[PDB]
Order: C-alpha cells, then structure tokens, then sequence
C-alpha cells in the first residue's frame, strides 16, 4: 500500500484590499504591471483577530474533519512568519486540534518552501515507520510582515494549506522528491525585523539567481532521478507569490500554459509564502482524475527549492463527491480600504504605551 | 523603550491561568455530570442539578443559531485590544446541544444573512494580548451558509 | 430576633455627576457626616460600619475596611468591606441589619461608593467582576448583556416598532421625576419632547454615570427614638446568586428555586423571580402591598425586573409603561427621585440611592410623593442580574 | 441572641504549599466538600455564605459571590464577600456567626481562600492593601512593617544578643508542632537544630507561603445535634480597624480606647489591644482562662501579638518562649499546628487555619492535643495590624 | 514712549483633512460633535518638507519684512513640539533670517503657552532696556505629534506666528501682564515619546481643573492689577485647540460672544499649540480700530497660563493699508485624503532602516 | 514595539490621584485640627481626636531622628521600579514635631554613621513610574550630619 496525502484543508482570510487603493496613496508602481503583468487586482487583508495560527488551526482541522476520529502521531508548522520565535507554534496549533498529545512536533522555517519542507518530513515520519500518519501545514502572513510603501505591499497576501499524509485512502501517491538549497540573499529577514526585505531591485536579474536557479534545479534533479521531462506531467504546480510566477517558470522549463493553468488561484489574494505552492496543489487536486501525474516545485528565499512527483489515485472520486473546492471558499469576500487595511494590520505607528484604546 | 525604568502594574498574568482553560477556549469544552448527563458552559467541578463531584469534560457542539444579536459601536465603551474593529456583532448563540454561549459574529461576507435564528459556526481567533505577552487565542463565531 | 429602623440616609447630591477636586476619603466623609447631623448622632456613638465599593482595580486601595475607619474617625470600630458590583451598598445593608439584628451591635452605618475617575477608563474595567476568562478576557461587558437583554425582551413579547416609544416614554418618566428632585442630576433640567427622545441616544435610557458616596444609619427598635420621631422599619431581605456568564441564564440547573417559569434567560431574570419571592416571604408581604419601588434602570432592564419584581405580568410591563403606570398618578410609582437616567447611579452607591427615597417616601418627605405609602421596595442587581437583592421597608 | 456552633472545619492541606494544577474554584469546592463530608451535611442545605479573599487583582476576578454560589452548587443561596489582608477568613466567619445569631440564616459556610500563583509575582501585589498613595507607590512593603516591628520589639525590650536565640526557638518549637500534623506543610521534616535555625534565613522565623482555601460551618444551636455529638461554641468575637499607615503605629488620635499603654508603636499593637480586651468582656473571659491559642507568626510578631493578646506582660513574650512557654507541656500552648512557620500561610485562608486547629483542640483531636482545653482563642491581624481579629470558642 | 508689537507675521501648511476622512476608518468619535459642537471640520496636514522650523522662519520672516532692514537684538522660539531636544533651534530661525548674531536667543516651552512666555520674555528684554526690540514666536506642529487613531487626531493642526517688539512705530502697547502656574498633568510628553497623551478621559472634569482654572486664575489676577472686567475690553482671545474653547472660556468668565468672534480663525486649521493665541491676536489685529481694548489669556497644559492686556494705537491705521489678512492667508488650502495624510506626516509603522525609497 | 497591539491592562491611573496629594509627597503636608491643634500624617478630613471638620493642612517638620531602621535585600521581595538599588535601607522617621514617617534612608556616604538616633531630613526624589506614563516624584531621607 503506497503513502500519500489523504485528506487536505485550506484556510483564507475573508477581507480584500484592490491594488489600485495602495497604488493611489503611494505612486509608487504601474497599475497595469501589477493587474496585467503580474496578474494581480486584489490581496488578502490581514483582520486583527487573525494570524498564522488562526489560519493554520482552520485548515488543519478542515483537513481533520475529512477523518473523523483521527489520532495525530506528527505535526509539523512550516511558515516564515511565526508567532513565536522561540516556542513551537505547532504545539498551540496542536493543543487546539485536541486529537491527542502524542506527536512528533516542531516549526520549520525555508520562507517560501517552509510547507514544502514539512510536507517532506512528514513523508519521511511515514516512508520510515516512524509513524502511520503525520500532519504537515504551510502558512504565512506576507500582508502583515511586508512594509507600508514597499513595492510588493500592493499584492503580498495571507493563507493557511493543511495536507494529512497516510496509507490508508491515499488520493495522490508520494511517488519522490528532490531538494536543492545555496547561500542566496535575494530576500531576508534580519532576527527582529518584522518587515521582509529585498537584497537587491525587483525583475528578471534577481529572478534568475534565485527563484529561476534553484527551481531549474530541483525540477531537473527531480525529473532525471524518475526519467521523466514535462511532457509526462498533467499538472505543474509553482511557487505563486504571483499569477504571473507558474506562468513564467513553466515558459522556462518547458511546460506549457495548460499543465499550469489548473493550479493557478492568486488573482484576488497576493502572496502566501509558505502556503503558496500548496494551495496550488489543492486547487489541482480539487478538480483531478485517477492515473494523472502532478509535479510540485516549490521556491524558498535564501535560496532553495522543493521538488515533488505525485500520482493521482482512484479514492481522488470518492474524495470529490461532497468538498468544497477552494475555487469557491474564495468567493467569500469582504472590501476594506487602504485605511482600513492598515488599520486591521498593525500599521500605523502609535505609541508604544496604549492607555486607552484611542489615547 | 530609550528609557528602561520599570513601570508601575498592580497585575500580571500567570501562565497558569489560560493554561488551565485551553480545553475550554480552543475547544469549547465545558462539563457533563456521570451521573445524569447534565451538560454545562464553562467548566465546573460540582454537577449544579445533583451535587455530584462526578464530572467529566464534555466538548460542546460547534454549531448553533443567533439567538440575541447587538451591535457595539460606542467608542466610550471600547475595550483595548478590541477597538480597531468597529462595529462589532454581539451575540449569544444557541448550540445545537441546547446550550448558549456568549460571543460575537464575524466574516459577515452578505449582511442580508445576519439575522436572528440564523446558522453559525465556532472559529479560533486572536483575542486581546496577555499581560505577560503571550498571544491570547479563544472562540469567535461565524455564519454558517 | 429583635427590628431594626433606619434612623436617617443621605448621599451626597448629583450621583450622576463627577467630583474629581474630592478624594474618595473626602466623598466618603461628607455622606457620613450629613447622615449623623440629620440623626443627631455623634460619630463616636457608631459601632460598625459596613460598606461597598466595585474593589480595588479602581483607586488601587485594597482592605478598604480599617482605612474607611480612620477617615470616618471611629476607630477601633470596624469597618466590614462588601465588593457586589451595582448592589455592594445593597449587600452592605443587608449585612448592617444583620449585626444589628444579631444584638451585637446596637447602631451601624450601612453605605457604599464609588470614585470612578481615579481610574482611567473605568468602563473597560468594570467587566472585570463578571466570569472573567470567558467574557472580560474576550471583550464582553456588562452593557453588551445589557443590549442583548433589551432586544431579547422586544423580539419576543411582540415589541417590535414600539421598541423606541417603550425606552422613551420610560426615560422621560424618569427625567420627569428627576426634575422637582434637588439632589438629581437633571434637577431643573427642561423635560424634552417624547420625539426628541426616540431620536437621541439609545432611545432616552441611558443612565447618569458619575461619583457618589451614600449611607443609611441601622438602629435597633428600643434606641431609635432618641434619634427620630419618625423610624423606617426593615422588614424582609433578600441577596441572591447565580453564575455571572450570561449564557447560564438560558440555561443553569445550578440554580435551585421550585415554581420558575418554564423559559427563562435574559428578559426573564429567574435569579431576579427568586429573590422577590424569597424576599416578600420574609417580608410578609405580596406584590399587590407595594405603594412604590426602586429598579436599576438602564435600557429595557426596568421592564425586566418590573417583571421579576412581580408588579407586571410576563411581557406586559412595556404596556404598562405606556399606559401610564408608572407615573405618580399610576398604578406603581416607580423611580420617583429620577432614578439612574434622571438622578445618577455610582456603582457602589447604588443600593443606598434607592434606600434614601424610599425612606423619604416612607416619611412623606419624597419631592414626588405617594400619598399614604406604608411598603416600599428596592430591587437592585448585579453584573447581569449574577447577583439580586430585594429588600422590604415599611413605615409601622 | 441565640447560640452559634461550629459543626465542623476544614481546608486544603499543605496550606504553605502551592496547588498549580487547580483553579481557585476547584480548590474552594475541596474545601467545602471536606466539611459537608465531616458535617454529614448536604451542599443544599446551606442557607448562605461567608468567605474571604484578598481581592480582585490577583485572579483578575471581582464581585466573586455570585461565582462562588455557582462553583458551589448552591444558588441562589448567596455568598457576601470579605476582603481585610490577612483576616479575610477571620471576618468572614465573624460576618456568618452575625447570619446565624440574626436569625435570618440557620446554616451558614464561613471561609476563605488565597491563589498567589494566578498572579506572576504576588509577593508585589500584596501593598496594595495598605495606605497606598504614602507606602504602595513608594515600594514600601507589609514585611518592611513586620521586619521594623521586630527591630523594635528587641532593641527596647534589652533583648540585645539574644535576637537570633528567640527567633530560632519560636521557629524550632513551629517546626517541633507541625512535624507530627498531617495537614502542615512540614509533616514528617527532620527537625534541624538551634544553630542550623540561627544560621539559616531569618534565624528560622520565616514562614511557608502557598495556597489554600478553607472552610467552617456555623449552625443555630437547636440544630448542632443533627449534625455532629461534640459541637464548639463561639463565646465572642472582636474586629477592629485602625489606619493602614505604619507612622500612625506610633501616634494615632483616631483610635479612641480607654486605658491603653501610654507608650505604643509597633513593638507595642494598640489597636491589637483593644480588639483582644473589647472580645475579651464581650466572651465573659480573661487572659487566665485561655487553654490554647493561634497567632499570625512571621518573625517577631508572635511575640508582639502574645503580648496584646494579654498572655505574658510588655517585653516578656521573648523570655517567655526562651522558658519553653509555648510549647506543649508551657503554661501557654500557641500554635500547635504549627502556625504559618510549620503548617503554612495563605493569606485568605489563615483565619480558618486557625479556627480549625481550635476546633480540634476544643474536641480531643488535636495532633498536639492540650489535655482538658476548654477555651481557645484565635488572635489575627491584617496589614501591620491595620485590622485585628480576636476570636474565642469554648466546648460548652 | 511705550513699548509693544510693532509688526508681525504668521505661517500655516496649505495642506488640509476634512474632519469625516478621519471618522470614516476608525469610528471613535461623531462627526457632529466634532463639525457641530467642538466647531471643527477639517485640519492642517504637515508636509514632508515642513516643520517648527520651517513654519517659523515663514512667519518671522513675515514680521521682519514689514522692518526692512532691522538688525536682531533677540531672538525667542516657543514650542512645545520643538525638532530639537538639545540646541536651540532658535538659532536656526536667526540664522536663515540673515539680519544679525549678536542676539539674546533660546527656545522656550511650556506647551500651548509657549508663544505667549516667549512674548513676555521679550516685552522684558525691551522694557528693561537689555535691548530696543526682540522678536517672539509661537509655533507648534500639533498633528506630527499627536498618534493615529488618537481621540483628537481629528483636530490636530500646525501653525507658527511671530511678533516683534519694540518703541517705535508701535501698533499695539502692551500695557501689563499676570502669570500663573502649577502641577497639573492633564496632557504630558514624556523625554522620548513622540505623541502628546492625555492625563486622563476627555471632557469638562478635565477642563475643569486644568484649562479653565488656569485661565480663570490669570484672567481675574490681570484684571486684578488694572481694576478692570470683562466689560472693559472690546476683543478677549483664548487658547484655540478648538473653535469651542474660546466661546466656552468666555462664557466661564463673563465675557459675550461679540468679544470673541473676531479671534476665531481655526475652524478649517485645528490646533495650532503655541501659537493659537498669539493668531487669535493676530487675527484681531487685522481688523481692530485705534483705542480698542484687548485681553489675550493663552493656556499651558502641565499646566498654566499666560493673561496679557493690550491697547491697539493710532499706527494700526497705516499698517493695515497695505497687509494681507491672516482670513486671507488661509483661504489658500490643498484637499488630500486619509492615507495621503499618514503618508505626509510620517505616521506608516515602515522599516527602521531604509534600502530605497521603496524597498 | 514593532507590532502595536493593545496589551490588556486591569489598572490604569487617573493624574486625578497624584494631582490631590502634591502638598503631602512634595512637601510632606499632613493635617492640624483648628480647634484642638493635633497634627496627623497623612493627611485627612476629620479630626480623629475630637472629630471636627474643622482641619488645615499643616507642614509636618521636615527634619528627624531614624527611631527604627531595617535594610530590604531579599530579591523575592523587590518591587518594580526599585530593583536597582539594593540594599534599601527602610526606617521609620521621628520627626521633629513627633509625627513619625514611613521611608528609606539614602546617599549613606559614612556608614558609621547610619544608626539609630541619627538626624536625618527630607529630600524629593523619582519613586516608581505611573501607569500613566507621568514621572512619580515623592520624599526619601538623607542622614543630616
Ligand atoms: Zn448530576
Ligand atoms: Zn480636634
């Protein structure tokens, strides 16, 4: 019996913030780049009772619900934007799913693979014998950990993906993985710094020595261990910070718009970091047949990359029966403006020392 | 912050404190008595319908109906941590156990669906901070539709 | 079991408005003194004192009891401390007429207060005396149970596009009342128009809120006629209570009282039902006895414990209201100094504002009185009616 | 006035220990559980309760009654707070023994409770119970009172060289008490000897600080049969109050009792004076008739208190416990359960703390039984003094 | 020959918020009370490029042009919201003004009576004869200095003004003054904070023990020494935080609202701090008559007050022939909206420590 | 810092409460009876000896001998905002006027002459910070030699 995902979750923030409301305030950028180019209208706004465990705990238990009754043996937290910097926010995720104390546990942290990367170490907890199963969520707040007036604020996003990893009723097979990593500071965070930052100015330049380099890689290395090229796959899954990113990587790695296009769902939300590569994935499978083959390559700052084969089986039916598709937890919408947004994120500069709400 | 001369605070939480109601505030566990199945929110140690001391943990259903709904938009009564959303939708909700449960509405996505009798649903939301830093987290509700 | 009379009470004036060139000593010490001058009482002629405020959270002063004391000028008598939200002053006088009764005290000062102002923000810290882990910690006051009690008592006793005519016509009552009454904070205020009314805020009912402190003088029957020709006699009691989170008033099997209503929650106060009951049996009275009564009014929370109280049936009190009945020339005069929307409240103090003109009442003195009074009643609650206390005077 | 007994007493044992893992409601509900237990007493026979605590910052829990009728099991029978320090528990019971003698309660549960560990650091909190705005907010504390108190007792009272030696020997005679009681904190401790004492913090004079909640229930004598054979009187209670304010120690005008010391401070308690006397006539009893005694020990204040209390003349209490006057086979047995040294302290609770071990006492249970004890007496304080409790109980 | 304001200037920003841009995000406060009530319906914006500084050397410069070529013999800078905390940035001011050094010069602070004690300081300089004249002035960025989301962010505004004394060609002698002072923190600003808080809730207890016993106490210790009352003076002129406190203060102390009305200019400006009064006065001044009566009582949070009396001359005739009316200066005004304002004003929580302009 | 969300807070501290007792923590006023002169410290509103109204304030002398003394060491019992200096030195302060004060002795430069009897008097200096943020000023002692 082969190991795979069994059952999966997503978890989005409602509220919605139009590209042209920060563009307006901050001239900063084209309207028609960020909407056209880089196929971006609108970007998830972060509220004040949300953050990485609000949503990581509502996909999880999304997740969960599709298996009544089960007990967790790992739980692993890949984000960027942790909670906590000493602690394991996956404890608290834990605690709150109330399906036993038991685990393997800890967060894991490569920016934009971090989910990748748990999903990874929960294949092995289960490849090994370790455990039966293992629980791995991708999730980041990019919204609230990217600076007002910075040239991505306009589309950086917030999401959660859980992904329960098993042998029994497994709908996608864990066929294989690769994985690349260098020292490449294309983006940071400095330990204290809420704001992510650029190494260098946005475009093709800084795209090539990191996002472009260790996606090649991992995807090359992937493909050469199975003896497999991009013709064999029915779906290709990317890191989507942008709508414009899968597009841009299938072009360089020889992938057609068709093999992309099924796992594409960022227009209204921006950049999800950690969650980004695997809501592509649940997006894919939401709508996938039985035989079809999936790769995933997922894309860190810093720099490395996450590569993933997977086989769709015949249990995907029965899965698809009564779900809810991402497609359509993403109609669920609230407008804020610019105010407003900043407002619900924490950013505007008050003081230090609050004596009332409003003195 | 420049300055780091200790400011004067008559209380600050232990950790104890919410560790002790997680089950109650994630998980929205109250009590039920073994010995006539009565059922209650928030916990307790004594059965309030017999007097028995044999009481177990009993999770509370997730879902419920708007029984009572009250807007709170008068800034005089803001309470910190919670001013920045305005305004705000109180209720007490009816779970489908016959419990009811104090609370508010959020992520009303269609005003229209905001009304007495209808569906809602337990979420795990960020709640005002703990004086000794840690983020607190507890229930809120949302529409079910 | 020996009686004991009220002998003299008094608060000091506007308990809707604020005092902050006094400290809470200084407030606390002009009540008193007002009260033995109107007793013709030596302050050394006090044995103990009981006394409420909300607690320590506010002026950061802790075991209040020995520090209220010494300000007073009474020491070594001691001073009992009550912490009861809106019904400490309440308690307090409950628990000034049990050292009386017991016999081991003969004379007792009963009273509460409260000084808002040294905190902050006092509104944000009230809800600290509630079931705080899960309602305070998670931004839930007491006027939130407040407003949901309202909009429970009109969508279900078929209020609905009269909601605005009930809280108006009530709110100004109560300005009415409060008009003719020197120690009001609306004394001479101009009455507006019922219209005017619907169309400010909530209605015309919310309450004064500003600092006040307040005392009623306990003697045991045999002594008070050294101090007053004219004695108001206490004749029944009662304090009740019940868990503070308001999702038990739906449901709270907790709660042990035989002969409730069937369906109970927020505009059906069962703690509130209780109390009366067990009150007027100790009392030795019905509610066809009282000529006139007090209520902790604030939005529709007046209906509620007229209700409770037993002088309106289920549902009926906002009828009653707009009938008239609560007028002086009505069937139940009811908040006859103005009350909180027309004199003041202080939370602390609040059990004492009710006592004094019902005790005026009682002596004919009342500023709007009720011809040939012999019972009156004050029914006051706190948090969302956690705690209720029903207390019974009488004139003979 | 009729009689009041006590049909049992109990509390959490280890009191100089911590309960981490409960919460102040599960610990209260132990507590009073025990005592219906021992009573033979169901929960819902309870007509009302008294009980104490230090107040709403700790726990961020105010207006606590109500919360405590709800964990109980009791509603709506209702529960009227107290919050004086130390003598929480002390008034709590002085303000049930009042609920019963009126007659308006048969039943009553008198009692208290402390969770320091609800608060990050407690120790910090505490001075908010004192004349704040002079001592709190200048980071003066109630151990700064106690630590000057016994600096004073021994540089006037010639005890020079001798400190160490009477402190020790009060902490070692504790340790000797609570070694064999099981319900103290130092059950089963080797007891160290006089000069391990001497060397060690506060030449062993330090007391063990935990948590506790305890409880005592008071019935109208008529009824004390149903419940138990061997039932303990109260013959009298004292409760007075005098400024917080430690300067007042030595000059305070305010305190208006007859015949007091020309000379008092801190080494010399005024107001613990008056209040042992006034309890003292109002119990029918003097000094000579006590059998056995409790005292809020922590330092030199044993001392100070076994002087106010009348058992040995000013500067004698030293000399005293030096000639073994205290311990089990002395003229004076004080502490037998160990006092806060050997049992523990938890502020709240420290009133039942006392009144359970003479309650053993007066019955022949007793760990440290004084053979024939007819009259036991418990003498506490709250602040530096600032309320002081003097409680007599007899066995017939 | 007596002693008084000779000339005088005043600088406001150009940029303005309406009241309701502020209401509209967070909701804390009416907009009746505000518009209706308080008299108040939008506020002056700072500019990136403006300050204390630069409002200051505006209207000094203002009052010296009306002098040509006056050399200064002093030099005093009242601010409570001074863009330095050690050096005087009344040397700045006397630098760029280019018309002498050898002047008795500092900055001066007690927070909106400010302005008013460098006038007297001034007035003393020349009646002392330690100098022929000496040019005071009152300036305040209130808005930079008060935090989003603030109670009265909504009325928060900027302004400087500047009055040189001096014998000669004197249009309005200063004929006494009465100060009074005392520990009141009704607002503070401690060393380091950046905004001005409150000492506690807003409203008339408040104004009770602060604003109006300071005022009344300077007010009646004036008229005191000059046996005089209200009924004597043809303008008074009070701290204008808001278009209210001047008719509020009158109504306290027996003045009627025809005295005041002359003095009110800040309706669409806010409050301007230090120098309220003193544009009270200027405003007055623009229109006044020779012989007419003036009281000027200004008001210091922390706290104190300010009384001074005034008798406008014959030269006010002449001077006002050829004067641009401060009524006419702030018709000039530049509409920006809520995020536009944040942006100008540096109120965005944006990185300690900044890549580009963007980044 | 970074992130400004409110924290929650019980307590804060109106500048009402320190504004009404400047007189008695800057320039040690307590209270004189007008009609039978006893002084008290603090201050107060009635004449605890005889119970008048009747009651001024009265500058208490502001020289005094140290009449008991006892240093302050133990960390588990230092309060915020005065865990820098330790020791402190506690005492109770007779006055010249015989009241007696609650306070700490400072700037000991000879510690031979710290003892009891000696003369000391009082000086202003920063005790613990508001809640408010306002700077707390108040009396301490200096031996006075
Ligand atoms: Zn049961
Ligand atoms: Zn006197």
């Amino acid at each position: 019996k082969k190991i795979g995902i069994v059952s999966y979750g997503a978890g989005i923030p409602v509220c919605r913030l139009k590209v042209q409301e920060v563009i307006n305030v901050w001239k900063n950028t084209d309207l028609k780049l960020v909407e056209e180019n880089l196929g971006v209208t609108e970007r998830a706004v972060l509220q004040p009772d949300e953050d990485v465990i609000t949503l990581g705990v509502l996909a999880a238990q999304r997740a969960l619900d599709k298996v009544p009754g089960h007990q967790i043996e790992a739980l692993y937290l890949g984000t960027c934007t942790n909670p906590y910097d000493s602690r394991a926010s996956a404890s608290i995720i834990l605690e709150m799913l109330g399906s036993g104390y038991d685990a393997y546990c800890a967060d894991v942290q490569f920016a934009g693979k971090s989910g990748t990367s748990a999903l990874q170490i929960c294949q092995a907890l289960v490849a090994s014998g370790m455990t039966g199963s293992a629980l791995a969520i991708g999730a980041d707040t990019i919204n609230r950990n990217t600076a007002p007036g910075d040239l991505t604020e306009s589309y950086a996003g917030a999401g959660a993906a859980a992904l329960l990893i098993g042998s029994q009723d497994v709908i996608a097979e864990f066929d294989a993985s690769f994985s690349c990593a260098a020292d490449v500071a294309d983006n940071i965070r400095p330990q204290g710094d809420r704001y992510i930052r650029s190494g260098m100015g946005l475009g093709s330049d800084k795209n090539s020595i990191g996002l472009e380099d260790q996606t090649r890689r991992a995807a090359e290395g992937l493909m050469a261990k199975l003896h497999t090229s991009p013709a064999d796959y029915d779906y290709v899954v990317f890191q989507q910070n942008l709508v414009s990113t899968p597009y841009s990587l299938a072009k360089h790695l020889g992938f057609n718009p068709k093999q992309v296009e099924p796992g594409i769902y960022a227009g209204n939300v921006g950049d999800a970091g950690s969650a980004s590569p695997l809501l592509g994935l649940i997006n894919v499978l939401d709508q996938a047949r039985p035989g079809q083959k999936i790769l995933l390559v997922s894309y860190g700052f810093g720099a490395g990359s996450d590569a993933i084969a997977l086989t769709v089986t015949d249990a995907i039916e029965q899965y698809q029966k009564h779900n809810k598709p991402l497609r359509e937890l993403l109609e669920s919408k609230i407008y804020v403006d610019y105010g407003t947004s900043i407002k619900y994120e924490f950013k505007y500069l008050r003081a230090d020392y609050a004596l009332t709400a409003y003195l | 912050s420049m300055y780091p001369e200790q400011i004067h605070r008559m209380t600050t939480a232990s950790m104890l404190r919410e560790w002790r109601e997680h089950g109650g505030k994630y998980r929205l566990e109250g009590s039920q008595c073994e010995e006539c199945n009565e059922i209650f929110f928030p916990r307790r140690t004594v059965c309030g319908a017999c007097n028995s001391l044999s009481v177990k943990p009993y999770r509370c259903a997730r879902s419920g109906k708007i029984e009572v709904m009250a807007p709170a938009e008068n800034p005089i009564l803001a309470a910190m941590g919670y001013g920045e959303t305005v305004p705000r939708i109180m209720a007490m909700v009816r779970l489908d156990d016959g419990l009811v449960i104090a609370s508010e509405i959020v992520d009303v996505c269609d005003q229209q669906q905001l009304k007495v009798g209808a569906p809602v649903r337990m979420v795990i939301r960020k709640h005002v901070r703990e004086s000794n830093l840690a983020w607190q987290y507890a229930y809120k509700f949302v529409l079910d539709i | 079991a020996r009686r004991v009379a009220i002998v003299s009470a008094a608060y000091t004036p506007k308990p809707g408005s604020s005092r902050v060139r006094q400290t809470f000593k200084e407030m606390i010490v002009e009540s008193a003194y007002k009260a033995l001058k109107d007793a013709k009482m030596h302050p050394r002629e006090i044995q103990a004192v009981a006394y409420g405020y909300h607690g320590e959270g506010i002026s950061e002063y802790g075991g209040l009891g020995p520090t209220i004391s010494d300000a007073l000028g009474i020491s070594p008598a001691p001073t009992f401390m009550s912490t009861a939200n809106c019904t400490s002053s309440s308690v307090s006088f409950q628990m000034g007429h049990q050292m009386v009764a017991s016999g081991e005290y003969d004379i007792v000062l009963c009273g509460g207060f409260e000084k808002m102002t040294d905190h902050f923000n006092y509104a944000e810290y009230i809800g600290s005396s509630t079931e705080c882990e899960y309602d305070y910690f998670l931004g839930i006051s007491h006027t939130d149970a407040f407003a949901l009690a309202t909009a429970e008592y009109f969508q279900k006793f078929g209020y609905a596009g009269r909601e605005a005519d009930v809280l108006a016509t009530f709110g100004r009552q109560m300005r009415i009342y409060a008009q003719n009454t020197p120690t009001a904070t609306r004394y001479g205020q101009p009455i507006p128009s019922l219209e005017v009314l619907k169309n400010s805020e909530a209605c015309g009912s919310m309450l004064a809120w500003g600092e006040a402190s307040g005392c009623a003088i306990l003697v045991a029957e045999h002594l008070a006629h050294k101090y007053t020709d004219k004695p108001v006699f206490v004749r029944g009691c009662a304090y009740t209570g019940v868990s503070h989170y308001f999702g038990t008033r739906f449901h709270n099997p907790t709660l042990h009282h035989p002969g409730l209503p069937k369906d109970v929650g927020m505009a059906v106060s069962a703690n509130s039902i209780a109390c009366a009951e067990i009150a007027y049996k100790k009392a030795g009275i019905t509610a066809k006895d009282i000529d006139v009564a007090q209520v902790y009014d604030l939005l529709g929370a007046g209906l509620i414990q007229m209700e409770s109280m037993g002088i309106c049936g289920k549902g009926q009190a906002g009828d009653f209201v707009l009938e008239g009945g609560i007028a002086l020339d009505g069937q139940l005069p009811l908040n006859t100094d103005g009350g909180n929307i027309g004199r003041g409240h202080a939370s602390g103090c609040d059990g004492i504002l009710h006592i004094t003109e019902l005790f005026r009442q009682l002596r004919g003195e009342s500023d709007n009185q009720v011809k040939g009074a012999r019972i009156g009643v004050s029914q006051n609650l706190g948090g969302y009616a956690a705690h209720n206390s029903v207390i019974v005077l009488s004139n003979d």
